[PDB]
């Protein structure tokens, strides 16, 4: 459990409870919650102590966020089965020039998840590029031939209101990536060919996966940058005094914190022998 | 050269302002060195300072 | 020791921090205590040279 | 007895001479709390001895 310096018990417990409630919190970024950042001791405490408190807050927030790191196995299975559906529908379609059609159907056939978080967003992007090209071929519409360009990841022949609703839902997932709402099933069968319906469902699921992975990575890198900055500043400040407690604290902060595992080890080291270096931090 | 301009390919032609810009295949490095030796000899700097 | 090292066999050295657990495990085989730094590619080639 | 546990560590584990004690030596005084918690690992004494060496080293480093 986190161990701040100089904070009144009410402030510590409300801060801990906010880190506990993180999933329920819409707009889940600390940068969007200045209610929490000044709780560290802004202008109330000394420089070293407020730096230490803010590093503790960022590190604990990173740990809880990494705990809630979303499992997408359900939507990954849905994506794979939808991709199989799109490939199945695509092979029967009477494309005029079957060569490019079968190339894009092959790349749509091959896509499989390799059980690693980072790879799946990029493989999903490739699969959606192929499927959108295939759907645009089916409706005999133009497509990007300029070299260096690539077909955008866009819905084919969906109505304005449904694209608007889907993009607002995706933005809601962007705000809070823990409450998954894949509920956009509203695709009536009278309009559009079956292939375009399948492609629209597939592109929706793929875009949901990509958005959630992108938001996760951006928050992860923000946390790593902030904790690295805090470690740098606090080491620079502790360097000025050569005592056992000060040297011990500098040695603890000396670790690189550019990985989630390294953040865990730094946090656990700071916690376990907190009572050695505490006297270096003034508590007024 | 052939180049890209707002999603089109276009042709671009510009002058080689100096002799150095000829390719190493068509005017290699050793040729430039020997030409410099010739210039130095013309200036009477063949054994240089 | 026997199996390829997973990223959770490898553990970091705590320089300047009290490190009795690692000091007991000096003759151990599996955890392979390592520094946090990793050698860059260029200095890796220099080491090999 | 905290005194008994600290005495056990200092004499049995650390074999420290009677010249040097927890009350006198300050780095020892701060490390004894952490060393008492490790009830095991007591049979291997060179681990604790080396740790005390490097703790006074980190105390004395002017950098």
């Amino acid at each position: 459990s986190l161990q701040f310096i100089g904070l009144q018990r009410r402030d510590v417990v409300a801060l801990v409870n906010f880190l506990r409630h993180l999933t329920q919190k819409p707009d889940v970024d600390l940068e969007a919650h200045p209610k929490i950042l000044k709780k560290c001791g802004e202008k109330r405490l000394h420089r070293r102590t407020v730096l230490f408190n803010e590093l503790m807050l960022w590190l604990g927030y990173y740990r809880e966020l990494r705990f809630h790191n979303p499992d997408l196995s359900s939507v990954l299975e849905e994506f794979e089965v939808r991709c199989v559906a799109v490939a199945r529908r695509g092979y029967t379609y009477p494309f005029g020039d079957r060569g490019k059609a079968r190339d894009h159907l092959a790349v749509l056939d091959r896509t499989e998840f390799d059980t690693d978080v980072r790879h799946d967003a990029e493989i999903v992007e490739r699969a959606l590029v192929s499927a959108v090209i295939l759907a645009k071929m089916s409706v005999r519409e133009t497509l990007v031939t300029a070299i260096g360009q690539t077909e955008p990841i866009a819905f084919v022949h969906l109505k304005d209101t449904e694209v608007q609703r889907i993009e607002e839902n995706l933005e809601g997932v962007r705000r809070n990536m823990f409450c998954v709402k894949p509920l956009d099933l509203n695709l009536d069968r009278h309009a559009n060919t079956a292939l375009v319906n399948a492609v629209n469902k597939l592109v929706y699921t793929g875009r949901l996966i990509m958005n959630v992975r992108r938001s996760w990575e951006e928050l992860e890198r923000k946390c790593l940058a902030r904790i690295q900055e805090r470690c740098k500043l606090l080491v620079k400040e502790l360097r000025m005094c050569l005592s056992f407690d000060s040297n011990y604290c500098r040695n603890i902060l000396k670790h690189a914190v550019e990985n989630g595992d390294s953040a865990d080890t730094l946090l656990e080291l700071l916690i376990e022998d907190f009572d050695i270096y505490v006297d270096s931090f003034p508590q007024s | 050269t052939h180049c890209q301009e707002n999603s089109e390919t276009v042709a671009l032609c510009t002058p080689r302002i100096v002799i150095g810009n000829l390719p190493d295949g068509l005017a290699p490095g050793p040729f430039h060195e020997l030409r410099t030796w010739e210039i130095m000899e013309h200036m009477r700097l063949r054994p240089p300072p | 020791d026997r199996q390829p090292l997973n990223p959770a066999n490898i553990e970091a050295r705590h320089h300047g921090v009290s490190d009795v657990p690692r000091l007991g495990a000096m003759d151990a085989d599996e955890p392979l205590f390592v520094d946090d730094y990793r050698a860059t590619d260029d200095e890796w080639t220099l080491q090999k040279v | 007895k905290r005194d008994e546990k600290h005495r056990h560590v200092v004499n049995v584990v650390l074999e420290l001479p009677t010249e040097i004690s927890e009350a006198t030596h300050p780095v020892l005084a701060t490390m004894l709390s952490k060393y008492t918690r490790m009830s095991s690992l007591f049979n291997d004494k060179c681990a604790f001895k080396l740790d005390l060496l490097r703790m006074v080293a980190v105390s004395r480093t002017r950098r």
